[PDB]
């Protein structure tokens, strides 16, 4: 039942992610506190994270963001039909290599040309402010904004994105998988439901499915490059300690 | 067991 599988994945997405594209669009219109310079960064910190260099404080907020998202993605994955029937070690492998591809795809839903929603929708940090930071911190988000602006031009909705994220997670290509064949069959079913869904939901764009296959490849390269920046920071920055869960994810990634 | 494995087992 392909329509059932799609509905179940979409409901799991709506249940487990605090932010989605509809919610983000409602906020990003007709009020989040705007962080556009050092004064407003310090103001936002006193109101939103009341508990060090500005770039390093932002770095810690960004880690806290990602840790929560990894938790949401793990719950989402456990609700993907068939995922919990996989070898537990393969589930770990799929999440390890999949979470950041999923994170950067879903970041697009909270990004526009001027900045991004942060802190559970209560803040908006500008793209120009991020570029203004000292190296290497100013080099982290720009490729993600670039990816997002092209991704958002596909005009996907949450029903599309939920299937796309499920496809990212259920990927038989990952290094170290024990049960490659079973995961491949899982992925084939999810990709088949994604293909059918895009044809139904986007009859105007007959190449949308191969465009999204290419975005999956682009996301893999984006994550590889991001991990290289993680390593630059961990070994050259005095005060930027990695959260242990994110350290586990990046360890022996690429 | 890893932190990730702990998340999956919860
Ligand atoms: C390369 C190091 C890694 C952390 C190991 C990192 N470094 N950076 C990073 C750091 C400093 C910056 F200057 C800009 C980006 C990140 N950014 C991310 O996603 C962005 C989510 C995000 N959250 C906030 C925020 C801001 C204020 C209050 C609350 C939240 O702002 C943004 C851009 C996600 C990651 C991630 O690999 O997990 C990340």
């Amino acid at each position: 039942d392909l329509k059932s599988l799609a509905k179940r994945i979409y409901e799991a997405y709506l249940k487990n992610f605090n932010m989605n594209k509809v919610k983000a669009r409602v906020i990003l219109s007709g009020p989040p506190f705007v962080i556009h310079d050092m004064e407003t960064l310090c103001m936002a910190e006193k109101t939103l994270v009341a508990k060090k260099e500005a770039e390093v404080r932002i770095f810690h907020c960004c880690q806290c963001t990602s840790v929560e998202t990894v938790t949401e993605l793990t719950e989402f994955a456990k609700a993907i039909p068939g995922f919990a029937n996989l070898d537990l070690n393969d589930q770990v492998t799929l999440l390890k290599y999949g979470v950041y591809e999923a994170i950067f795809a879903m970041l697009s839903s909270v990004m526009n040309k001027d900045g991004m929603l942060v802190a559970y929708g209560n803040g908006f940090i500008t793209r120009e402010f991020l570029k203004s930071l000292r190296k290497p911190f100013c080099d982290i988000m720009e490729p993600k904004f670039d990816f997002a602006m092209k991704f958002n031009a596909l005009e996907l909705d949450d029903s599309d994105i939920s299937l796309f994220v499920a496809a990212i997670i259920c990927c038989g290509d990952r290094p170290g998988l024990l049960n490659v064949g079973h995961i491949e069959k899982m992925q084939e079913g999810i990709v088949h439901v994604l293909r059918l869904h895009l044809q139904s939901n986007h009859p105007d764009d007959i190449f949308l499915f191969p465009k999204l296959l290419q975005k999956m490849a682009d996301l893999r390269q984006l994550v590889t490059e991001h991990a290289q920046l993680v390593q630059i920071i961990k070994k050259t920055e005095s005060d930027a300690a990695l959260h242990p869960l994110l350290q586990e994810i990046y360890r022996d990634m690429y | 067991p890893s932190l990730l494995k702990k998340l999956l087992l919860a």
